[PDB]
């Protein structure tokens, strides 16, 4: 038996995925000055730091 | 003299999901509540995604 087929096909598929991570640090301190002079810890260490 | 201080903190969080998932009842509780569970896998071109 003869049967006619209408070819009408349309398929479409998409997918996506993304990720992000970020972190930052910034800590800075000038040498501490008390009494007109620069404070010293130990023998050669200041009250200062720098992180980045 | 001049003294000054300023300190702040912040946080933020959000999420969203949109879609459909068909599950089945795996257990019936004493009060008639239904414990449900199911998974759904889709391979579109390359790579498998799942919803659980």
């Amino acid at each position: 038996d003869i049967i006619t087929v209408t070819l009408d096909e349309t398929t479409s598929a998409t997918k996506s995925a993304n990720a992000d991570l970020s972190k930052t640090n910034e800590a800075q301190m000038d040498p501490l000055q008390v009494g007109g002079e620069e404070l010293q810890i130990g023998g050669k260490y200041n009250f200062s730091y720098d992180l980045n | 003299n001049s003294n000054s201080f300023a300190g702040d903190s912040s946080a933020k969080q959000s999420n969203s999901i949109s879609g459909y998932i068909t599950v089945e009842v795996i257990e019936v509780l004493a009060n008639g509540n239904l414990v449900i569970r199911g998974e759904k896998w889709m391979t579109l071109n390359t790579g498998d995604e799942y919803i659980r």
